């Protein structure tokens, strides 16, 4: 498994993918989405 | 920041997750003193920002207003008894430090905090430090939202908002006494050490100068000269501009490559196979084992989506859990931390958990305290890892076999593994779904040992499965895939 997720701080956690939706947030450089952006939304 | 500067012979700490201070002074007479862990990593003591929605998340501790020391845990008295009584048993405290950033930056302007102090986010506002505008990184950060945008960047990560906190410019003076103040108010409390929170997201060098700041050790407990054990909070799984290595001159680092190999290895995960961790640690291409701090799991990745995924193995997991904990406490590699954790009522849809937010147990806000049961478990959703026999048996091995050599390994070429720690120590395996019949050397002096997994050694007798060692240092190991616990360890303090 594994699976996609990409971490960035305490709650808070992405989806790896190639382009983020319209209400997402996108980090990039991140090595577990293996040239994905990381995509997330914060609690905040 | 390198030696422990646990008691002498305690090789272990265990995060007391979101525990209350009296709870862990309590916690520190009754059980953590005499059990022979070497210290408690606490939740930040400093106040925070008060999140209500979602209810009071175990977060909101990572959104600093102030460096009073006053949070759900307790109060600063509350905090120096706690550390006044856990030195007085022997064992240390580290502080969460969470020292890149303050609250949100989009976060409203008032008293929503666990002190009630003032804040402004918006206006970088922290009177009850203080802190003002010009004590931030807003004219350092060259992303045109302010945030961190790509951790190709380096300077982006460091310089920039975190996920919308509000960066501390740690370059300046005033910024780096601000915080040595409050670890050093800590320190003179009597404080051990720290974790460092959000180390990637700090400059090596702004560590180190603030590192340098700090007083020695309280001598009511720790000899003069004595510097603060660091150990520095750095995911990095490879591939990334910023590598672990940068950060090993300030103290240990947390090697997240640990847990989560481990955990994809004891699931047997993606063609893995314990035979496979014979040349575990460095020849996995860890850290160096003196600057690693390790582990199987912590509170972010326990939930199914920090570092390592759901290849982590939590308490939900408990025997696959308790094999890997095993693992790593009797292995040489690092310095170990054990997890304790409380359940949450997990829910996940579409592979998210939607209620990892949620923060320990409580009563409208105000954290239950830490009940124990009869039978030496914890009530009130503390699930107490830390008080399980094959742990802390396991905690006791480590200490027991601390500065002794990796010996005497074996394999099946599977799944069914075992090795030793010099003449102190042995431990064996069995992860197949066969039954485990070896004759193997254990470099222990012959008698009878009691297995500390299954049982005890309680005073001349064994509560559990007992393992007879000839002369020669040999012994059978007889061990059902169907076993409760797929694992026997057998030490020097075990032996009838
Ligand atoms: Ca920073
Ligand atoms: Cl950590």
């Amino acid at each position: 498994e594994s699976g996609n997720s990409c971490y960035i701080y305490h709650g808070v956690s992405g989806i790896c993918k190639a382009s983020c939706a319209e209400d997402e947030k996108a980090m990039a450089g991140m090595g577990v989405c293996e040239g994905h952006l990381c995509c997330y939304k914060t609690p905040w | 920041q390198y030696a422990p500067q646990t008691q002498s012979g305690r090789t272990s700490i265990v995060h007391l997750f979101e525990w209350r201070w009296v709870d862990i002074a309590l916690e520190c007479e009754r059980y953590l003193g005499p059990k022979g862990f070497g210290g408690v990593q606490v939740s930040p003591p400093n106040e925070n920002v008060v999140v209500t929605n979602p209810s009071r998340p175990w977060w909101e501790r990572y959104q600093p207003v102030s460096y009073k020391l006053c949070t759900r845990s307790g109060n600063e008295n509350e905090f120096r008894d706690m550390v006044t009584r856990c030195n007085n048993v022997g064992v240390r405290i580290y502080v969460d430090a969470v020292i890149n950033h303050m609250c949100g930056s989009g976060a409203a302007a008032g008293t929503g905090t666990t002190c009630g102090s003032y804040c402004n986010p918006g206006s970088r506002e922290f009177p009850a430090v203080p802190y003002s505008a010009w004590d931030f990184n807003d004219g350092k950060c060259k992303t045109a939202s302010g945030g961190i945008e790509s951790y190709n960047d380096p300077y982006q990560v460091r310089d920039c908002q975190l996920v919308g906190l509000l960066d501390l410019a740690l370059e300046k003076d005033y910024v780096r006494s601000m915080i040595a103040d409050y670890l050093n108010k800590l320190i003179d409390i009597g404080v051990a050490g720290f974790r460092i929170d959000a180390s990637k997201h700090m400059w090596p060098g702004d560590i180190k100068a603030v590192l340098d700041k700090l007083h020695n050790l309280n001598t009511n407990w720790f000899p003069a000269g004595s510097r603060p054990f660091i150990f520095q909070e750095v995911i990095d799984l490879g591939g990334e501009a910023i590598s672990s290595s940068e950060y090993f001159g300030n103290g240990r680092v947390t090697e997240f490559k640990y847990g989560a190999k481990l955990g994809t290895v004891v699931r047997k995960w993606s063609g893995e196979k314990m035979s496979y961790l014979k040349n575990w640690g460095e020849g996995w291409g860890f850290m160096p084992s003196d600057r690693a701090l390790v582990f199987v799991d912590n509170h972010d990745n326990q939930r199914g989506h920090g570092a390592g995924g759901s290849s982590i193995l939590t308490f939900w997991d408990a025997r696959l859990y308790k094999v890997a904990v095993g693992f790593m406490l009797a292995h040489p590699y690092g310095f170990t931390r054990v997890m304790s954790s409380y359940r949450w009522a997990r829910n996940f849809v579409n592979g998210e958990d939607v209620n990892d937010w949620i923060g320990p147990p409580n009563n409208n806000g105000v954290i239950k305290e830490v009940t124990i049961n009869a039978d030496t478990t914890c009530g009130n959703d503390w699930v107490c890892e830390h008080r399980w026999r094959e742990i802390r048996n396991m905690v006791w091995f480590r200490n027991v076999v601390d500065g002794q050599p990796f010996a005497n390994w074996w394999d099946n070429g599977s799944n069914q593994v075992a090795f030793g720690r010099g003449n102190r120590g042995f431990i064996v395996f069995n992860n197949d779904d066969w039954q485990l019949s070896s004759t193997l050397q254990t470099g222990l002096p012959g008698g009878t040992y009691c297995n500390v997994i299954s049982g005890d050694k309680v005073g001349n007798s064994c509560t559990g499965i007992k393992v007879y060692v000839s002369s020669d240092g040999t012994a059978q190991f007889s061990i059902s895939n169907s076993a409760q616990d797929p694992f026997i360890a057998i030490h020097a303090e075990s032996k009838l």
